[PDB]
């Protein structure tokens, strides 16, 4: 359904936006 | 749309995959 896929979305979009954080931060500290 | 709708999961769950992979080798590196 749309509505799942949307709460789908949101949900790798949460993860993605954190991942991408974690990730710069990460590496500005390390990489 | 649904068939957009899951085009957008999969885009998401490859820079999802792909990120989580590498801020745990980031944690792993320099965590």
């Amino acid at each position: 359904e749309v509505a799942q896929l949307e709460k789908e979305v949101a949900q790798a979009e949460a993860e993605n936006y954190q991942l991408e954080q974690e990730v710069a931060q990460l590496e500005h500290e390390c990489g | 749309e649904v068939q957009a709708l899951k085009k957008r999961v999969q885009a998401l769950k490859a820079r999802n995959y792909a990120a989580k992979q590498k801020v745990q080798a980031l944690r792993h590196k320099c965590g």
